[PDB]
C-alpha cells in the first residue's frame, strides 16, 4: 500500500513539474534544487494528510535531493562550463530508476548501521595501561623512524636495479647497494626496538590486570564466593586477562602505520583527481556495515567461548581437588567424559567463530575487487573522454587502492581490538564490583574489655533471604567466663559464630564488642582481637611455622613455639622432617585430621586474642587432648565461646545456651 | 577446523593421564599448578601450533 | 590401604583370598566403598551425588532408599528443590553431619561388600546416629557386608564383634568389649580416661 | 627453558589464586587478604621478569 502510493504521487508531482510550474521554475543549478524542494514539499505534505510518513519519511529526503545534489557536486569539481543540467522530470526514465535504486541502498545501509559499552571498556584499558606510557613513546617514535627509512629505501633498490639493466658503472653501483644497505640497518634496528617494547607493554598490561583483579576479588562478600566457582574464577583471572591484551604488538602497529599513511596517500589522490577521489568513497558505506555485523557477531561468540572455557576449567578443577574422592568410587572415567562433553562445547564455539571469520573476510575480498573494477571503469571513462591521461589514472589507482586497503584494515583492527576487550566483560565486572559489605570502621582501641552483646540479632543468608537462620538472639558474654553455645546440626551455632566475627551482617538487631557495633572497628584490629578455631580447619600449602602465624607481619618463632605448645602441637611437630619448617601440604593435605585442629588451635592462640570462639575446637581430637584442653582456654581476661554439638565437655562452662531451630531456650 | 579437533582431543589427552596417575602425584603437583597445566599450556600451545 | 588407593610396602592385603590390584577398578571401588573422614562433596544435585560413580544411573527409589538408611532423607526432603538442590562447591550448604549423612548414603546406594566407616559418626546427630546404629548392628543386610568402623564414639564400640587398638601404627591389643576392659591395658585408661 | 620457566611461574601463580579464592572465609577470618595479594604479586615479578 505505502509504496504504490508513494510511487503515485511521486509520478504526479513529477507530470506537474514537467509541465506549466516547471517553465515558471529557473533553469540550470537553481532550477534543478526549488524541483526537488518542490517535490520534496509536496512529498512530505501527501503523506502527512494521508498518514504515510511512519517509516516512508526516511527515503523522501535523499530520493527527491540525490539528483541535484549529485549535479552540484559535479559542477563544483568538473566545473559548470558543461551544458545546463536537466530536469528530473523531463530525464528519461533510467535516472528515476538509479535514483530509486540509490534511495534504497542508501536506506538499506543505514538500516545496517542503526558500542558505548565497548568505548567504556576501552577507556577503561586506556587508564589500566598509563603507567606504560614511556614504552609507548618510544614504541611510536621507532614505528615513525622505521616508517621515515622505508620511504627512502626503494629508491636505491630502484637505482641497483637499473644500473644492472643497463649501462653497469662499478661506483654507482656500489654506492647504491652502500646507500640501500644503511638505510635498511637503520629501519630494522628501529622495528626491532618497536616490537620489543610493544611486547613489553603487552606483558606489562597483562600482569597489571592479573593483579588488579585478583586484589579485586580478595575485597568482595563471602556471598560471592558462594555464588560463584574458584575453577571458573581463575579461568577468567587466566584467560579473560589474556584475552584483553593479547594484540598490541601487531594491531597497535598496523593501525599506527595506516594512520600516518593515509592522510598523505588522500593529499596525493586529491592532488591528481579530486573528482575520482570523490568517486573512491564509494567503499566506505559497504566497509563499516559488513565490520558491524561481523563485530556484533564476533563479540557474542567470543563472550560464549570465554564461559565455556570457565565450565571446562571448572570440571578440571572439581576433578583433580577430589582426586582421593573420584578414586575412590572408580569415576575417573566419568570425569574424563564430562570434560570431554566441555571441550566439545568449546571446539563448535571456536568452528563458529573461525567459519564467520572466514565468511567476512571472503566477502570483503570480494567487495574489494568489485569496487576496484567499478573505479578502473570509471577511470577509463574519464582517460578516453580526454579528462586526465594514462599516467595520471595509473597514479590515482595505485593511490586509491593503497588508501582502500588502509582503510579496510584500519576498520578491521579497531573493531578486532574492540572485540577482544569487550569479550572480556566479566573481568572488568569483577574488578569494578562494590562489594555488599559494610563501610571499613577506624576503631582500633588499645585496651579491648571483650564484652560482647547480642541483641534481637536476626539473620538470613543473602544468598537465601527467604529462609531465616537466626530469629532474636540476645545474649551476653563476659571476659573470664565461658559461654557454651549448644544445639543440634542446623541450628545457626556456626551462623552465630559468623556473625560474632563480622563475616556476615545480621539483618536485625546488632552485634556490639564494648557497646559499639563489631563493623566499626578496624579489619586487622577486629580479626586479631576476635579469632576462631573454625570447625574444619583450613590450612594452607607452606610450613608449619607459616600457618600457625598466617597473618602476622611479624611473629617471633618464641611465640610460635609457645602457641605449639599451648595446643599440644608441639608433640608431633618434632616428629616431622624439618619441625616447624615442614610442608604441611595443601589444605593441610599430609596430616591427620586431629594435627589440623591442633595446629589450627596453635595458630588462633598465637595471637593472644580478647575474644576466642571454638567452634567444634574438640570434635576430631582424641580424648586425652579433649581432656587437656578442657577448661584452660580462659584466664580471667579473655572471652570464649564453645560451640558444642552436645553437652560434651561443656558442663564446665559458667553460662548455657542451647540454640534450637535459630531460637535461643533459656535454661 | 582440523586445528579445533587436534586441540580438543589433547586436551582431552592430557586430561585422561593426568588422573591415570597415582595418588601421590597429586601431592607433589598441586591443584592450581596441574589446573594450569592441563588447561592453559594445552590452549597456548595449540594456539601457536595453528 | 583398604580402598586401593595406597599399596602397602610389606605384608599382604586380601580382598576374598586376591589382591586388591587383581580386581577391576570400578569392581573393586563399587564393592569397597568408605565414608571418609571429611567426605568431599561435588557442586551437583544431592541426587547426583549420592548416585556419583555408579555406570547405570539409579532410580530415585533407589535414592531414596539409601537416604532414609543413612538418615539424609529427613533433611533432604524438607529442601525447597528436594534431592534437585545444588549443592556448592565446598558443601557449605549442609551443615556438618549432613554432609556426612549424604555421604554415607552415597557409600550405601552401592550395596558394597566392605564398609568402612571413618570417623563417620562425629557430626552425626541423634537420629542419625540411631540410624547408623541399626545399620550396623540391626539391619537384615547386616549379613552380606563386613564393616570396618574407625570411630571414637565408645557406644558403637561396646556392641562391635571385634575392637582392634591401633597405637602408634600397631595394635597393641585387641578382642571383645569384655576382654579389653578385663585386661585394663590402653583401652580400659582411654575408656576411663574421662572419669579420672 | 625460557618459555618453561614462564609457564613454572604462571602455575605458581594459579596455585596461589586457587588456595586463595577457596578458603576465603578463612582468609579473610584473620585479615589476610594483603598477604594473599603480595604472594600472587611475587609470582607475577618473577613472569615480569
Ligand atoms: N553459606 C551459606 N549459604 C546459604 N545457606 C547456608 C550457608 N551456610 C549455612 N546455610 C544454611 O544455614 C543453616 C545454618 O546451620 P549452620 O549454622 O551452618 O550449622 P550448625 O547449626 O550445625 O552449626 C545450615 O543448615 C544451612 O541450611
Ligand atoms: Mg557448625
Amino acid at each position: 500500500r505505502p509504496w504504490t502510493s508513494l510511487l503515485l504521487v511521486d509520478a504526479a508531482l513529477l507530470w506537474l513539474l514537467q509541465g506549466p510550474l516547471g517553465t515558471l521554475l529557473p533553469q540550470g543549478l537553481p532550477g534543478l534544487w526549488l524541483e526537488g524542494t518542490l517535490r520534496l514539499g509536496g512529498l512530505w505534505g501527501l503523506l502527512k494528510l494521508r498518514g504515510l510518513l511512519g517509516f516512508v519519511g526516511t527515503l523522501l529526503l535523499p530520493l527527491c535531493l540525490a539528483t541535484p545534489l549529485t549535479v552540484s557536486l559535479r559542477a563544483l569539481v568538473a566545473g559548470a562550463s558543461r551544458a545546463p543540467p536537466a530536469r528530473v522530470a523531463s530525464a528519461p526514465w533510467s535516472w528515476l530508476l538509479v535514483g530509486y535504486g540509490a534511495a534504497g541502498l542508501s536506506w538499506s545501509l543505514w538500516a545496517v548501521l542503526s558500542q558505548v559499552n565497548n568505548k567504556v571498556l576501552m577507556w577503561r584499558l586506556l587508564k589500566l595501561s598509563r603507567p606504560d606510557l614511556p614504552l609507548l613513546v618510544a614504541a611510536f617514535f621507532f614505528l615513525v623512524l622505521a616508517v621515515l627509512g622505508e620511504t627512502l629505501i626503494p629508491h636505491y633498490s630502484g637505482r641497483v636495479i637499473d644500473i644492472l639493466g643497463g649501462d653497469f658503472d662499478p661506483h654507482a653501483f656500489a654506492s647504491a647497494i652502500f646507500f640501500m644497505c644503511l638505510f635498511s640497518f637503520g629501519s630494522s634496528l628501529s622495528a626491532g626496538c618497536r616490537g620489543g617494547c610493544f611486547t613489553y607493554t603487552m606483558s606489562r598490561i597483562n600482569l597489571r590486570i592479573r593483579e588488579q583483579l585478583f586484589s579485586s576479588l580478595l575485597r568482595q562478600d563471602l556471598g560471592f564466593f558462594q555464588e560463584t566457582k574458584t575453577g571458573e574464577l581463575n579461568s577468567r583471572l587466566s584467560s579473560d586477562t589474556t584475552l584483553m591484551s593479547n594484540w598490541l604488538p601487531l594491531n597497535a602497529n598496523v593501525l599506527l602505520r595506516s594512520l600516518v599513511k593515509v592522510v598523505g596517500l588522500y593529499g596525493f589522490m586529491l592532488s591528481i583527481s579530486p573528482r575520482l577521489t570523490l568517486l573512491s568513497l564509494l567503499h566506505m558505506p559497504f566497509t563499516i556495515a559488513a565490520e558491524k555485523v561481523y563485530n556484533t557477531r564476533h563479540q557474542e561468540v567470543l563472550r560464549e567461548i570465554q564461559d565455556a572455557v570457565a565450565r571446562a576449567g571448572q570440571v578440571v578443577r572439581e576433578a583433580v581437588g577430589g582426586l582421593q574422592t573420584v578414586r575412590s568410587f572408580g569415576a575417573e572415567e566419568h570425569e574424563v567424559c564430562r570434560y570431554k562433553e566441555a571441550l566439545e562445547q568449546c571446539r563448535q564455539l571456536y568452528w563458529r567463530r573461525d567459519l564467520e571469520r572466514a565468511l567476512y573476510l571472503l566477502v570483503r575480498r570480494v567487495l574489494h575487487l568489485g569496487v576496484q573494477m567499478l573505479m578502473l571503469s570509471c577511470g577509463l571513462q574519464q582517460m578516453q573522454d580526454g579528462e586526465l591521461t594514462q599516467g595520471s589514472l595509473l597514479s590515482f589507482m595505485i593511490y586509491q587502492e593503497s588508501v582502500g586497503s588502509y582503510v579496510q584494515t584500519l576498520v578491521y583492527i579497531y573493531g578486532d581490538m574492540l572485540s577482544n576487550v569487550g569479550a572480556a566483560e566479566k573481568v572488568f565486572s569483577y574488578m569494578d564490583r562494590q562489594p555488599n559489605l559494610p563501610s571499613p570502621g577506624t576503631l582500633a582501641p588499645t585496651t579491648l574489655q571483650g564484652v560482647v552483646k547480642f541483641q534481637d540479632v536476626s539473620f538470613a543468608y543473602p544468598n537465601r533471604p527467604d529462609r531465616p537462620v537466626l530469629k532474636g538472639l540476645t545474649f551476653t558474654l563476659r571476659p573470664g567466663e565461658v559461654t557454651a553455645l549448644v544445639g543440634p546440626n542446623g541450628s545457626g551455632k556456626s551462623t552465630v559464630a559468623a556473625l560474632l566475627q563480622n563475616l556476615y551482617q545480621p539483618t536485625g538487631g546488632q552485634v556490639l564488642l564494648d557497646e559499639k557495633p563489631i563493623s566499626q572497628y578496624e579489619h586487622c584490629y577486629l580479626h586479631s582481637q576476635v579469632v576462631s578455631v573454625g570447625q574444619e580447619p583450613v590450612l594452607f600449602s607452606g610450613s608449619v611455622r607459616n600457618n600457625i602465624a598466617y597473618g602476622l607481619q611479624s611473629c617471633e618463632d618464641d611465640k610460635v613455639m609457645a602457641a605449639a605448645q599451648a595446643a599440644h602441637a608441639d608433640d608431633f611437630i618434632q616428629e616431622m622432617e624439618h619441625g616447624i619448617y615442614t610442608d604441611v601440604g595443601e589444605k593441610g593435605s599430609q596430616l591427620a585430621a586431629g594435627q589440623k585442629q591442633r595446629l589450627a588451635i596453635a595458630r588462633a592462640l598465637v595471637r593472644d586474642p580478647r575474644v576466642l570462639i571454638l567452634d567444634e575446637a574438640t570434635s576430631a581430637l582424641d580424648v586425652q587432648c579433649e581432656q587437656a584442653l578442657q577448661d584452660w582456654n580462659s584466664r580471667g581476661d579473655r572471652t570464649v565461646l564453645v560451640i558444642a554439638h552436645r553437652l560434651q565437655t561443656v558442663q564446665r562452662a559458667h553460662q548455657i545456651l542451647v540454640l534450637q531451630e535459630g531460637k535461643l531456650q533459656k535454661l | 577446523n582440523t586445528m579445533g579437533h587436534v586441540h580438543s582431543h589433547l586436551q582431552g589427552e592430557v586430561f585422561g593421564a593426568v588422573l591415570r596417575q597415582e595418588t601421590e602425584f597429586f601431592q607433589q603437583n598441586q591443584t592450581g599448578n596441574i589446573m594450569s597445566r592441563v588447561t592453559e599450556d594445552t590452549s597456548t600451545l595449540s594456539d601457536s601450533l595453528s | 590401604l583398604l580402598q586401593n588407593l595406597y599399596q602397602p610396602t610389606g605384608g599382604q592385603l586380601l580382598l576374598d583370598g586376591k589382591p586388591l590390584p587383581q580386581y577391576e577398578h570400578r569392581y573393586l571401588h563399587r564393592q569397597v566403598a568408605a565414608v571418609g573422614q571429611e567426605p568431599q562433596v561435588f557442586g551437583r544435585s544431592l541426587q547426583e551425588n549420592i548416585a556419583y560413580g555408579l555406570t547405570q544411573k539409579p532410580t530415585m527409589e533407589e535414592i531414596t532408599a539409601a537416604a532414609v538408611k543413612s538418615g539424609a532423607h529427613s533433611f533432604i526432603s524438607g529442601l525447597p528443590q528436594g534431592y534437585d538442590t545444588e549443592v556448592d562447591e565446598a558443601g557449605s550448604q549442609l551443615s556438618g553431619g549432613q554432609r556426612q549423612a549424604v555421604a554415607l548414603a552415597r557409600a550405601l546406594i552401592r550395596k558394597p561388600c566392605v564398609l568402612i566407616l571413618d570417623d563417620a559418626t562425629s557430626a552425626l546427630d541423634a537420629n542419625s546416629q540411631l540410624q547408623v546404629e541399626q545399620l550396623l548392628y540391626e539391619s537384615p543386610e547386616r549379613y552380606s557386608r563386613s564393616v570396618l568402623l574407625i570411630t571414637q564414639h565408645l557406644s558403637l564400640v561396646e556392641q562391635a564383634d571385634h575392637i582392634l587398638f591401633l597405637e602408634g601404627g600397631a595394635i597393641r591389643e585387641g578382642g571383645t568389649h569384655q576382654q579389653l576392659m578385663e585386661k585394663k591395658g590402653c583401652y580400659w585408661a582411654m575408656v576411663q580416661a574421662p572419669a579420672d | 627453558l625460557l618459555e618453561v620457566q614462564v609457564r613454572e611461574s604462571l602455575a605458581k601463580s594459579s596455585q596461589v589464586a586457587i588456595e586463595a579464592l577457596s578458603a576465603m572465609p578463612t582468609v579473610r577470618s584473620f585479615a589476610n587478604e594483603e598477604g594473599e595479594a603480595q604472594k600472587f604479586r611475587e609470582k607475577l615479578q618473577e613472569i615480569k621478569t
